[PDB]
DNA sequence: AAGTACTTGAG
RNA sequence: UCGACCAGGA
DNA sequence: CTCAAGTACTTTTTCCGGTCATT
């Protein structure tokens, strides 16, 4: 579909950031920070990005 | 007044078990919920739904 | 376990 | 305050 | 260039305390 789904739109380009109420932080006092498991893999997304853009 | 009946009666070894009404009874109307998916939370323990 | 949905392979 | 195993109920 | 067989995939009833590690 023209305006709704394009065959182009199948590669990802850009990637869509959920906000934290879809990946919540499981805080358990101040200290203990504790990290959702969506959060950490953008992080790693995010490492790889970081990498194969400096190699480039 | 006599019973018309006669009834089978005599002693018979019987067991207490562990299901104890007081330890299941749970009413929950409105309370705790769930970070993640805003809905109730699980068990009379945590006071669920 | 029993479909499906394909490749992989013989004649 | 998070979810995995195990053991149980009708 | 047909069709036999090998390849992979996706399901599997409903509700209802303890112990472990780690968040
Ligand atoms: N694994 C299971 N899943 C779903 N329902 C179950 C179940 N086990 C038991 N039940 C429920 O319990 C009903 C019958 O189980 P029970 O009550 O334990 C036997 P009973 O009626 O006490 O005596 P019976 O053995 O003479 O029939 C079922 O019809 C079902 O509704």
């Amino acid at each position: 579909n023209e305006v709704f789904s394009r065959p182009e739109w199948m590669i990802l380009t850009c990637l869509p950031v959920p906000p934290p109420p879809v990946r919540p932080s499981i805080s358990f006092n101040e200290s203990q920070r504790g990290e959702d498991d969506l959060t950490f893999k953008l992080a790693d997304i995010l490492k790889a990005n970081i990498s194969l853009e400096t190699l480039e | 007044k006599k019973l018309m009946a006669q009834i089978f009666f005599g002693p018979t070894y019987y067991q207490r078990l562990r299901h104890m009404v007081d330890d299941k009874i749970h009413a929950r109307a409105r309370g705790p919920m769930q970070v993640l998916t805003r809905q109730p939370v699980e068990g009379r323990s945590r006071d669920g739904g």
